[PDB]
């Protein structure tokens, strides 16, 4: 059986912002998770949840995904299942019964540019696992606005503004999500 | 739905907006600070005028939230200060006129030069030369030609404009319903809506009143013994129930009376501490002071110095052909980053210095998690008085035996610890008398109690009475004399100086307490004090989120000014004074002049 490409998503040359994330899809493979273990180091964050973190090579999945954005690094507790946040509210949520892996590092040198937006308001949060790739401006006492930076209007993108010079907290991390399902049904990565 | 929801909607997309554009703002100017170019004023002429444009836009449609209906604190603070209208209440044609005549008072105070007679043809200028005379001179005919000529030409000179800063500068404060304009500035003390902390505008005139009735005994005793010291040197020029000239207090102004400590040294015989040697023989470089004043803070529980910080600051004199300004400041850029540019030299000066820049920074760290709009002290009194007090520990004899500066061999002597408190108090405590009464001249004459024709004459006759000092030459009313000083023509408020000297001296002790200091209070140190920290940290992290009533009252245990720690400072000092004016007179003659 062919080797998993998790090496050709871990490593690209770019990635998306947090409100329009990607969906990589894994199956009918064989996987090797010490390729993430030798560098262990590099990762800032590597939290599991549901599967222990150790010994978790010789699982057999019904299916795997994988969700991969830019996020600072203020935002990176917010992803995880149970948390109110902004990012848990409008860009993107987990359930609360999720099992999976999450991992996280530092690109100071390469996402360091003017490009990467996260919603900031919108009309009631959103469902887990949903995607919002809507630009219409906001209001805060009805439905749609058609004038930004007019009372009560206002816009719902907001930019991140990434320079190298900036704290620790301000700075660009990629994050790859990882969940796992383990119900009945015919063995597809292992 | 409710009016507060919709408050705050309005206080989330301005945080992070801003913060953005102020980031960018203060990168412009650190480029140019550190390298000089006609190209790098571009940038920050071009970034900055956003900034400023970003304010005003933003708070016109902040004026729309009435503050009536609003029962949460922390949003009424904020949009209390979005709801400023500032100098923008004025005509299009009144805030011109007030801009220019500010121009003009700035250009003529860095401009004015002086040429001597029987030599017209070069001039003297201040920054250098008027001021090597008023701290190098002992010659009283020509430290008298220094003093009167520069108050002759550039004082005259703004006489007119300075009656014009004043009724242009009134109408603004009572658009803004306030009765004047030094109602203006006393509105940084003001507490309102929270029970048992209100601090009314106009208790602040009682309060510093108050507290300086108690400091007379301890300035007259001073006075007069550097008075008795002063007849030494002049001969036959001033008596001994009497005044002191204007121009003989060691600067121009008498603001600070420190160069008179070589004619005023109690003991001469023995000399100061000074570790300037102990430095270069040990190879101490720029960066190792800056080592080691962040170990001091580290030692009390605070924390330490960003990555950041040392890839990014400017701890030494680029020489070569890139040019710099060499003014010591602590510069919190936005988005947790913090800097210090500094022209470091290998001196006790500098360590002392470093200190109290590094001072600020933790300040500026401590309430970066607050909220945009209230991230600073808790009044204009409180960034000061932090950076002071560090440097007043590091100061202490025991602190610099510590880090190897002064050899275990050295015995300290009561000789010793009297010359250390004179000049402490010929820069604190002489200082005190002439701020409290030149704001004291400030503010009755927005009140308009001062007629416009008594102005000089009201201005020496609380002289004589409150800072007991005589004019050397008589002054009619066609002087300006208070306007010769950059605070005053530069529109600069005063009263920060007073209250930052009295919440220093309550610092320490409540802070000296903590650490279980027993003796003086002059020789406590407070390193290696947790208790100290912690008492310390709650202040600074609250910022401007809370009244500064309740913020003093976390550090002191009390929610007013006080004047009697400072007192206990400079206690020892007073006993000492007492037994040399034993055989003298204490006090002052009004009815004495030179001129008569
Ligand atoms: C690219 O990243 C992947 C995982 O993120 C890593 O396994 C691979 O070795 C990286 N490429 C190089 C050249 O190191
Ligand atoms: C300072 O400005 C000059 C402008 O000509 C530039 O050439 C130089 O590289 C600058 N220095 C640094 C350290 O960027
Ligand atoms: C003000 O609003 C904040 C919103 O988080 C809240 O936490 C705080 O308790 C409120 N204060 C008052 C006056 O209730
Ligand atoms: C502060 O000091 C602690 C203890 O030495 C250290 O673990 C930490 O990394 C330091 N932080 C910085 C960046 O100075
Ligand atoms: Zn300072």
């Amino acid at each position: 059986t062919n080797i998993c490409p998790f090496d050709q998503v871990f490593n690209k040359t770019q990635f998306p912002s947090v409100y329009a994330w990607e969906r990589v899809r894994i199956s009918d493979c064989v996987s090797d998770y010490t390729v993430l273990y030798n560098s262990s180091a590099s990762f800032s964050t590597f939290k599991c949840y549901g599967v222990s973190p150790t010994k978790l090579n010789d699982l057999c999945f019904s299916g795997v995904y994988a969700d991969y954005f830019v996020v600072k690094g203020d935002h990176v507790h917010q992803i995880a299942p149970g948390q109110t946040g902004v990012i848990a509210d409008y860009n993107y949520k987990l359930p609360s019964e999720f099992v999976g892996c999450i991992l996280a590092w530092n690109t100071r040198t390469i996402d360091s540019k003017r490009g990467f937006y996260y919603r900031l308001f919108r009309h009631g949060n959103i469902r887990p696992y949903e995607r919002d790739t809507s630009n219409v401006p906001y209001n805060a006492a009805g439905g749609t606005c058609n004038q930004p930076g007019t009372h009560n209007c206002y816009e719902p993108l907001q930019d991140y503004g990434f320079t190298s010079t900036s704290g620790v907290g301000y700075q660009p991390f990629r994050v790859v999500v990882l969940s796992f399902e383990l119900l009945n049904a015919p063995a597809t990565v292992c | 739905s409710t009016i507060e929801e919709q408050a705050k909607t309005f206080l989330d997309k301005f945080n992070h907006e801003a913060e953005d554009l102020f980031y960018q703002s203060s990168l412009a100017s650190w480029n140019y600070n550190t390298n000089i170019t006609e190209e790098n004023v571009q940038n920050m002429n071009n970034a900055g005028d956003k900034w400023s444009a970003f304010l005003k836009e933003q708070s016109t449609l902040a004026q729309m939230y009435p503050l009536q209906e609003i029962q949460n604190l922390t949003v009424k603070l904020q949009l209390q200060a979005l709801q400023q209208n500032g100098s923008s209440v004025l005509s299009e044609d009144k805030s011109k006129r007030l801009n220019t005549i500010l121009n003009t008072m700035s250009t003529i105070y860095s401009t004015g030069k002086v040429c001597n007679p029987d030599n017209p043809q070069e001039c003297l200028l201040l920054e250098p030369g008027l001021n090597e005379i008023m701290a190098n001179s002992l010659d009283y005919n020509e430290r008298l030609w220094a003093w009167e000529s520069w108050r002759s030409e550039v004082g005259k000179q703004l006489r007119p404009l300075y009656e014009e800063y004043v009724v242009l500068k009134n109408e603004m404060a009572r658009a803004n319903h306030y009765e004047d304009y030094g109602d203006y500035w006393r509105g940084d003390y003001e507490v309102n809506g929270v029970d048992g902390y209100d601090y009314s505008r106009g208790q602040l005139i009682e309060d510093v009143e108050h507290t300086f009735e108690e400091i007379k005994p301890l300035y007259e005793h001073l006075h007069a013994y550097v008075r008795a010291k002063l007849m030494n040197a002049y001969p036959s020029y001033i008596s001994p129930i009497g005044c002191l000239p204007a121009h003989l207090l060691g600067d121009m102004w008498g603001r600070f009376w420190t160069n008179l400590y070589s004619l005023t040294v109690p003991f001469g015989q023995k000399p100061n501490i000074d570790v300037t040697d102990a430095m270069v023989d040990q190879a101490w470089d720029a960066q190792r002071i800056f080592k080691e004043a962040e170990k001091f803070f580290v030692s009390v529980g605070l924390p330490n110095m960003t990555q950041g910080f040392w890839e990014n600051s400017m701890l030494t004199d680029p020489g070569n052909v890139q040019k710099a300004v060499c003014h010591p400041t602590a510069w919190d850029l936005g988005k947790g980053d913090f800097r210090i540019l500094m022209c470091t030299k290998v001196t006790m000066d500098d360590f002392l210095t470093a200190h109290h820049e590094m001072g600020h920074i933790q300040y500026d760290m401590a309430y970066a998690a607050q909220p945009f709009l209230l991230r600073n002290g808790a009044n204009e009194g409180f960034h000061e008085a932090v950076g002071e007090i560090m440097s007043l520990s590091a100061a202490t004899p025991k602190h610099l035996k510590s880090i190897g500066l002064l050899s275990p061999d050295f015995q300290e002597d009561n000789e010793t610890e009297i010359n250390f408190l004179l000049k402490q108090a010929l820069t604190i405590v002489g200082t005190l008398p002439f701020t409290y009464m030149l704001e004291k001249w400030r503010w009755m004459v927005f009140k308009g109690e001062i007629p416009k024709d008594q102005w000089m004459k009201k201005w020496w006759e609380m002289k004589r009475e409150i800072v007991g000092v005589v004019e050397p030459v008589p002054h009619d009313e066609t002087y300006c004399d208070p306007a010769s000083l950059f605070h005053v023509s530069n529109d600069y408020s005063f009263i920060r100086y007073y209250t930052r000297t009295l919440y220093q001296f309550q610092f320490q002790e409540a802070l000296c307490q903590a650490a279980k200091h027993e003796g003086p209070l002059h020789k406590c140190d407070i390193s290696n004090s947790t208790e100290a920290g912690q008492k310390l940290f709650n202040m600074l992290r609250l910022g401007k989120s809370e009244p500064w009533t309740l913020a003093l009252e976390n550090v002191v245990g009390a929610k007013n000014m006080n004047v009697r720690p400072l007192l206990n400072y400079f206690e020892p000092l007073f006993t000492w004074l007492k037994d040399q004016n034993k055989n003298s007179f204490v006090g002052w003659s009004t009815d004495w002049s030179p001129y008569a």
